[PDB]
């Protein structure tokens, strides 16, 4: 019994939920500045794509840490 | 060209832009149902009287038929956007009354000093219709109502669309009008089957002749508009609950508002019945300043967005 | 007594839910540019559609922790 | 006799209103954007359409979650 | 009696107000942008109410589980 | 005759409409703003301007219908 | 009882405050635009009146909201 | 009994919190364009502090609704 | 029990924190228009620490909760 | 009892970090204002500094009522 | 014993909201002092004295959260 | 195991979580300004590459107290 | 008897990822400015690394008093 597998689940969501809102965060003005780059130039085509799939290590460490949690569930 | 009675509404319908020509023309639309549904949104006779009252001080300025100027609005009316102002208000506040009639709470609350009208556990008072403050069976009265109101709108937006598209040889528009009544039909005996009865199988098979009559109309008009269309369809058919939401927050507002003139009058003076009434009408002073704008707003919304984006426009 | 189901699905939603967030927050700006430049020349809809449709991985992350959660109980 | 029920509906609730939220932050800028086109040209009514219309797989994405925990209840 | 009772009731009301909240943020900036149009040409009612009023379906998929969540109860 | 159930109901109908009360403000305030502009500008904009302002309510109206709901389920 | 006294107390707490934080992001808004316009003209101070004391509707609802709940006590 | 009064407490402060909040929000934008102004015309004191102090009506009911949870109290 | 002095410091807490929140949202936009006036003109300074004193009165009615709270435990 | 410290510990740790909160809102703005100032001429240091230091009383509140707090512990 | 874990609670918070408070203040200060700098080289101790001003809000949370744990 | 287990699972979803929602936030506007000097120089790289990835140390801070949690469970 | 190493997990967590949030905030802006100064001078990283960096003892403290509730774990 208790609410053990149940805050597990929880803390999992939350990390997950909140990874992807800072990555979110991030995209949106880096994407932004990327397609004035390329509406620009049409030559930065590859810097914009580093630059807005880099802030995606934050969803990356999110789902990490959800499966660990997911393992010890 | 319109009846006399349908006359004023056609400053309503033509505020907007005018008919494509060759098509029908909504504007008996409007003395048929945006009355009504503004009574049941209102309900409160007290109201009403006030309105009679600004359109007695209309008619005077009709016989002062010179212009009424209002600086604050940048308005000028001189005599016929008024006349038809006052025959709408006329015709407006009768369903007003009468709706007020089942709404039979008369300015607010007002029972609890000397009752007019009667609650079921005062029968020997005159009986009120809908208990408006009730829930059990008033809310999901209304919102029935409300609900029976939006698809008999909708039913006669989608035949008039395909009644203009037969005539015009706009065969795609009458196969989106087909479709989107089927559709629409399926949804609601899918949602009546949802609500909670028995006896499924019968509406199961409505809601798949109304699934497979859309998926023809999809056949027809493929082209990436029809499903998002026919979701937006389905909300304006739950919008018509408005209507019973504002009319349930203009009876809490009456309500309450009594509830405080009776407090400072019956529970604390037993003498101050004149203050608390005027202070009770103050408030309901500044609460119909407040309110009336968007309650005479929604059902003329619903009529311009519900009826009209879909008839043409 | 247990409530672990419940607080399961409660982190469900907390995870679809702020993974949804976050990539709505990353495609407004995303699709404002997008719309701009689209405007503009009529012909940047590849790189716009591009930069608007990789933010969806975060909903598609949550999606991914939510069957997991679901597929859990 | 349990409370679980509630944890779930809870759970679908924050799932439906977050994602219901992210869209419409997405769709704020996004028809704006969108206004601004057709008030200068108005010949790109469908793009403007299709880039407001695409935010709503996330309410889409909730409205799934959510049906999964319903048929869970 | 059941606490299962109030928890759906939180969880609807959770969901109905966030869904509101989503739709009054897309149409603060939907309706900034169609007022500006309608000041500038007086002739783009439609396509700015048309853009004004569609992202209303988000309370409506709200509503709508909220009733389902009612029914339920 | 219920007991802390009841009060959860409240407590989910008075979340139902302060956060469709917060919406249908957020909605207004950059109405509003546009509006004020426009009759700051023009003066006969008051009608339009007026009806996009109005136009939000409907959020906070449907937050106050499903509070009334479950206040009936109270 | 006393424990749903309580949480009713939070719940109409909770609607008056939130319906007066809506009021207050609407006047901030409406009443910026309307200083401007009276510092500019002062013959727009009935216009900017009206303006900054319509949003008083949901502080309003909130309100009632919260007197039927205590109504309930 | 206890959680009845502390329960009655929390509502009151996050009614009164939340009323002083809503308050704030719009007192910032309101008197940086009264303080504009007064520095512009010199002659405008009287209308922006009209403006500033109106939206006070919220953190007023606030009190109210505080003190009516007090006497419950 | 102990639950009421508990939740009561808890309410009092919220109420002098939101208060203070208000006020300082308040305090934000309004001093710095009084630093811009007091460096343009450097005779408007006491209208401009008026205008910026004035929005704590906030923080006093929280603080009037607070401390009635406090009397009350 | 068990819960009433920790409890009124939670209290008054929280007002004192929504005061602080505050009062940094505030200072951000207000310092911005006064740095930009200063780097126009240096003179308005006394009273960019004033302006500045002046919401510290609301930081100072919240101090006081978690002192306060802390008393009862 | 939940007395102990709700006191940490109470602390963590504290210092939590203390620090993001003084990061909303240092956001815009910095930026304000570093736009400054440009021509400000001379003028670099005023930004720096401004910037490390907000930091009495974390002082005071430090304060209340050694308090908190002493009596923890 | 039990109530501890799950609410250290909580508390380690909310620091992970929390860490990378400031690392998205610093990371939105330190990408677009170096996208911006990208798409004015390109021989900015090295510098806009540093500061985009400083901010990770959050993250960073953010898994050490996570990985403290898991090995302290 | 335990039920409170979790709680104290929770504020660990809260403590060490409102300081990440906070340092994010600052950050952001911070860089950007810095990395517009990089973009200028290319001479000024000294300057800009040292504003940048700043803002991280918040992080740092956040750590210490973490570090203090795992010693007391």
């Amino acid at each position: 019994g208790g609410l053990d597998r149940g805050l597990i689940a929880v803390g999992m969501g939350l990390a997950v939920g909140l990874a992807a809102l800072g990555t979110g965060v991030a995209q949106a003005r880096i994407g932004a500045a990327g397609v004035g780059a390329i509406a620009e130039d049409r030559s930065n085509f590859g810097t914009a794509l580093i630059f807005l799939l880099l802030p995606e290590t934050l969803v990356i460490f999110g789902l990490l840490i959800a499966f660990i949690l997911n393992g010890r569930l | 060209d319109n009846p006399p009675w349908a006359k004023p509404f056609e400053l309503l319908v033509s505020f907007l832009n005018t008919p494509k020509y060759g098509t029908f023309d909504p504007t008996p639309v409007v003395p048929v149902f945006f009355p009504f549904w503004f009574g049941m949104i209102v309900g409160d006779i007290g109201y009403a009287l006030l309105f009679y009252l600004v359109g007695r001080w209309l008619s005077g300025y009709v016989k002062r038929n010179e212009p009424l100027v209002i600086d604050l609005f940048a308005l000028k009316l001189k005599p016929q956007v008024i006349g038809k102002l006052v025959h709408i208000l006329n015709w407006m506040v009768f369903w007003t009354v009468v709706w007020g009639v089942i709404y039979g709470e008369f300015f607010g609350t007002f029972l609890e000093h000397l009752g007019v009208f009667g609650t079921p556990e005062h029968p020997g008072l005159i009986p009120i219709l809908i208990h408006r403050i009730d829930t059990a069976k008033t809310a999901n009265l209304l919102i029935l109502l409300s609900v029976a109101f939006g698809v008999v709108l909708v039913f006669f937006g989608l035949a008039l669309r395909a009644y203009l598209g037969l005539k015009h040889r706009h065969m795609a528009h009458f196969w989106e009008g087909v479709g989107y009544l089927g559709g629409l039909v399926g949804v609601l005996a899918l949602a009546a089957s949802y609500l909670g009865n028995l006896q499924a199988g019968w509406l199961q098979g409505l809601m798949y002749l109304g699934f497979g009559v859309f998926l023809l109309a999809v056949l027809m008009s493929r082209i990436w508009l029809m499903i998002p269309e026919i979701f937006t369809q389905a909300g304006h058919i739950l919008s018509h609950i408005r209507i019973y939401a504002v009319g349930a927050a203009g009876g809490i507002l009456a309500g309450l508002l009594t509830d405080v003139g009776f407090a400072l009058a019956e529970r604390l003076g037993l003498l101050g019945v004149l203050l608390g009434l005027l202070v009770a009408g103050v408030l309901h002073l500044l609460i119909l300043l407040l309110t009336t704008l968007g309650h005479m707003l929604q059902p003329i919304r619903l009529l311009w967005v519900e009826f009209f984006t879909k008839f043409g426009f």
